[PDB]
């Protein structure tokens, strides 16, 4: 992966484009991705 | 002239008093607000 550019992510099947930042909220073990407001899937956690 | 002066200010204090205790006093700005939110935030929630 990379930081800080737009990039078009795959991401095990989540695909959009967007920066990719090191994130400061704390995930539960079993949680895979997040999003706040209308499936704007903020943050996630990538498996490897 | 005294008088009109001290009710002149008693009211003005009595104005801060008011609106800062009683809420919902403010509502035809917060209804708009929350409106607008509203609307654009099922905007949002309809590309689900």
């Amino acid at each position: 992966l990379v930081k800080n550019k737009c990039v078009n992510f795959n991401f095990n099947g989540l695909t959009g484009t967007g920066v990719l930042t090191e994130s400061n909220k704390k995930f539960l073990p079993f949680q895979q991705f997040g999003r706040d407001i209308a499936d704007t899937t903020d943050a996630v956690r990538d498996p490897q | 002239q005294k008088l009109i002066a001290n009710q002149f200010n008693s009211a003005i204090g009595k104005i801060q008093d008011s609106l800062s205790s009683t809420p919902s006093a403010l509502g035809k700005l917060q209804d708009v607000v929350n409106q607008n939110a509203q609307a654009l935030n099922t905007l949002v929630k309809q590309l689900s």
